[PDB]
């Protein structure tokens, strides 16, 4: 009802606590499309979407904040998501997105290649995955956990998380994988989101929200997209673009969150604490070095 | 002495009957901004667009050498606001046009530093 007028719907808590088995994605509004603002690209809207709902939560958001934007480069060659990340995050936050395609993005810096090729020094307070592979959309097959770059994205996010930071991986009714909804355990929060303007997909962000770097919940990953997909299966979402024309709270609050650096043997409950309620980062504060491997070959 | 002439080029597939450049990153803001060309947030106002910087920048649309000496981009990393009526070109209108150094605005498009 009311829930036309957010930015998208977040999984109710209760869905998360059953244990569905896995059906068929069957959307009651699949191949309805919400009415766009004049010239807006569906993937600024989502992105406007995602952002409006990350600004309920409790993100840390320190200076010189640390982004990095996995998936963004598009088809037309442009980086629509991460264009909307600059205008959401602080002027100044720095922001490095990836995609496996040449691409042109106003990312500070920006690594082309596949996301296994990419490394880096430092430690980030947010990381965003736009990844998909539309050959994961085969109904004809069983639909088991995807391996390929979420195998690389749970590693990133355990090695190159901070404490504190948070994360939104886009996964499918067909992309998605079992120990990222595991890893979602490891954080104070989770969800998963589904955005208004494309709520006649089975796309939707999951959510972690406040890393903790140990499990805070034990997470069975194939029962919890099983939820999921019941939760889609069985609450239609109306297609809305409402939320897109009020963007006077839009930009994210700079909360000038405290970063430290300590050693796991001094992480106790207050910090835990802290870290829960959005008070609080944890990694080193050195410069943001990146790289991309790059395989080396004379094919004459 | 050889060097490609982009902007050149470009004005001149215009003035035969081109297609402007597609796929300029439009984005949703208030439409109550100061109005200034290049932000580092999007800024129009209601007789504006704007649109992500390094989507209407020539160079990097077509994969090529800034003409700045040192390839630094002006548009990168930061908002273009483009006038709603020429907004269905971002890129010939960036190219065309210039920016006022005193008050930031678009010369002949908001600049009033002449009366
Ligand atoms: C792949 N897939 C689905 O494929 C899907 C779906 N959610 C629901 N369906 C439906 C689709 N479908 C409709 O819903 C129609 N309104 C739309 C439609 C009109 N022409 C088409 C031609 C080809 C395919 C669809 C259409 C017809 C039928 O019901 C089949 C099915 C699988 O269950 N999701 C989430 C999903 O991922
Ligand atoms: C849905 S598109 C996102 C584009 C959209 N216009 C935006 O603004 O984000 C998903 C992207 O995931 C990328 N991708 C898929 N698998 C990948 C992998 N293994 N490594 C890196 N990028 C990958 C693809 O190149 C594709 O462009
Ligand atoms: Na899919
Ligand atoms: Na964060
Ligand atoms: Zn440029
Ligand atoms: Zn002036």
């Amino acid at each position: 009802s009311s829930q036309a007028w957010q930015p998208g719907v977040a999984m109710p808590n209760l869905y998360k606590m059953q244990r569905m088995l896995l059906e068929k994605c069957d959307l009651q509004n699949y191949g309805d499309s919400a009415t766009l603002p004049k010239g807006i690209m569906m993937n600024v809207a989502k992105y406007t979407q995602l952002c409006q709902y990350l600004n309920t939560l409790t993100l840390a958001v320190p200076y010189n904040m640390r982004v990095i934007h996995f998936g963004a480069g598009s088809d037309k060659g442009v980086a629509p998501g991460t264009a909307v990340l600059r205008q959401w995050l602080p002027t100044g936050t720095l922001l490095v997105d990836s995609d496996l395609n040449d691409f042109v993005s106003d990312a500070d810096s920006t690594l082309i290649g596949d996301c296994a090729t990419v490394h880096t020094a430092n430690k980030w307070d947010l990381i965003i995955s736009d990844m998909y592979d539309p050959k994961t959309k085969n109904v004809t097959k069983e639909n088991d956990s995807k391996e390929g770059f979420f195998t690389y994205i749970c590693g990133f996010i355990q090695q190159k998380l901070a404490l504190g930071g948070s994360v939104a991986i886009k996964i499918t009714e067909h992309s998605w994988n079992a120990d990222l909804y595991k890893l979602m355990g490891h954080f104070a929060w989770w969800t998963a989101f589904v955005t208004n303007v494309n709520a006649s997909s089975s796309e939707a962000f999951l959510i972690g929200c406040n890393y903790l770097g140990k499990p805070r919940e034990q997470i069975d990953g194939y029962v919890m997209h099983a939820n999921y997909i019941f939760w889609r299966n069985t609450n239609p979402i109306q297609l809305s673009s409402y939320s897109l024309f009020d963007m006077s709270k839009f930009p994210l609050k700079l909360r000038g969150t405290a970063v430290m650096s300590l050693k796991e043997g001094q992480i106790n409950d207050m910090i835990l604490s802290l870290l829960s309620k959005g008070r609080l980062i944890i990694r080193e504060n050195n410069r943001v070095v990146i790289s991309s491997d790059v395989l080396v070959n004379n094919e004459n | 002495a050889f060097a490609v002439d982009a902007a050149k080029a470009y004005k001149d597939y215009l003035a035969s009957g081109g297609q402007p450049i597609t796929n300029c990153v439009k984005m949703l803001c208030t439409h109550t901004g100061t109005g200034q060309a290049i932000t580092v947030t999007p800024e129009a106002n209601m007789d504006q667009e704007s649109f992500g910087g390094a989507s209407c920048c020539l160079y990097c649309r077509c994969h090529i050498d800034h003409p700045n000496p040192k390839g630094f981009c002006d548009l990168k990393g930061k908002y273009v606001q483009i006038p709603t009526t020429c907004a269905n070109d971002p890129v010939g209108f960036t190219l065309k046009n210039t920016v006022c150094t005193v008050c930031g605005m678009w010369k002949g498009y908001g600049c009033s530093c002449d009366q």
